[PDB]
């Protein structure tokens, strides 16, 4: 769903 | 008869909308380059976003007239903030930069597409309608592409072309309920 983050 | 847009007129109009995004310190900086997953070591990027926009190539399309209306521009400024938005998490940085920089752009908009003869420059109705109790994703352009829930989403506010100039105005921003138009709508401007 979300990605790993920045 | 049809409304041409040159692409000077655009850049002047829109122009300061996009400046006023950059403007915003510490928020327009994730926002200021094309996202590059190597550099940012976030590999599944283009997994999610499929079609990627930031404030340089906006910048650029302008400067290049690789708009033919402004409706497309407004589309580009949503399409950059609709992948943040999906990309990122609510809790993170970038995300409520992202928020910051529509609040801006929300504020700035309107009255810069009254100037080239619009109802407003508002993309998305104010509020989620009330329900009743793979490949390319097109809902519209400004939404990313696919390839139980909370009823929190807001669709594009619908349009109607005026049939003189060709100008896509909001039904809800035009349509009156005691006026009707039975040879088609037409803009105060062409009438
Ligand atoms: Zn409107
Ligand atoms: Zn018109």
């Amino acid at each position: 769903g979300k990605g790993l983050g920045k | 008869r049809k409304k041409i847009f040159k692409p000077e007129e655009l850049r002047q109009a829109l122009m300061p909308t996009l400046e006023a995004l950059y403007r915003q310190d510490p928020e327009s900086l994730p926002f200021r380059q094309p996202v590059d997953p190597q550099l940012l070591g976030i590999p599944d990027y283009f997994d999610i976003v499929k079609n990627p926009m930031d404030l340089s190539t906006i910048k650029r399309k302008l400067d290049t007239g690789q708009y033919q209306e402004p409706w497309q521009y407004v589309d580009d400024v949503w399409l950059m903030f609709n992948n943040a938005w999906l990309y990122n998490r609510k809790t993170s940085r970038v995300y409520k930069f992202c928020s910051k920089l529509a609040e801006v752009f929300e504020q700035e908009i309107d009255p810069v597409m009254q100037s080239l003869g619009y109802c407003c420059g508002r993309k998305y109705e104010f509020s989620p309608q009330t329900l009743c109790c793979n490949v390319t994703l097109g809902d519209d352009p400004s939404q990313p592409q696919t390839t139980k829930k909370k009823n929190d989403t807001l669709d594009p506010e619908p349009f109607v072309d005026c049939k003189e100039c060709g100008r896509k105005m909001h039904q809800i921003c035009v349509l009156h309920y005691d006026i009707i138009w039975p040879s088609g709508f037409v803009c105060d401007n062409c009438l």
